[PDB]
């Protein structure tokens, strides 16, 4: 591996919220959340898959979900 | 023209290939006015490189321009002239003898 970085931390905490987000999931598991019949179902089980917790999680676009699986594809406004 | 539009008659439509016009997840419309036909389009060129400018259509021959009778009497009758003569037989009627 590698062994130094360049880093940052984020001075005055502020950092912008996405307006939206696009998820890209295998036909098992999207067809498993697409017949769910109410949101927070949907949610609820993406929160347990993937370990995203609401206002916190950081994500970009390109972003991997799960190899072979699941991607994360695009960001808004920001990427 | 008329073997054309029998040729356009066959190749009347995109009867192959049709246009991949999946429909995702209705998103969470808490916002917006879900154009999403316009973010998948762009997702869509982006992942396939549509106009990689390679593949075609191909729904008819090009070719195999067929000509027949079928059609050519639509001739109908012509808008000639001569219907009335007079003058071009009084032009003829000038050499009527060798003469000039």
């Amino acid at each position: 591996t590698m062994d130094f970085c360049y880093f940052e931390p984020i001075l005055d905490n502020v950092v912008p919220v996405l307006d939206s987000v696009t998820f890209l999931i295998n036909e098992q598991l999207y067809s498993k959340l697409m017949d769910l019949p109410q949101e927070m179902q949907q949610i609820q089980f993406l929160h347990y898959k993937y370990n995203i917790n609401s206002m916190e999680t950081v994500v970009h676009s390109r972003d991997i979900l799960t190899s072979g699986l699941c991607q994360i594809l695009n960001c808004s406004p920001f990427p | 023209l008329k073997s054309v539009h029998r040729w356009l008659s066959a190749a009347d439509q995109s009867e192959v290939v049709p246009g991949n016009d999946n429909i995702e997840y209705f998103s969470i419309n808490e916002h917006g006015r879900r154009e999403e036909n316009r973010l998948r389009l762009k997702t869509l060129l982006q992942q396939d490189v549509v106009h990689e400018t390679k593949t075609s259509t191909s729904a008819a021959s090009e070719l195999t321009a067929v000509v027949t009778i079928n059609d050519l009497l639509e001739a109908c009758q012509e808008t000639k002239p001569s219907i009335s003569t007079s003058e071009l037989v009084k032009l003829r009627g000038i050499y009527d003898r060798f003469q000039k």
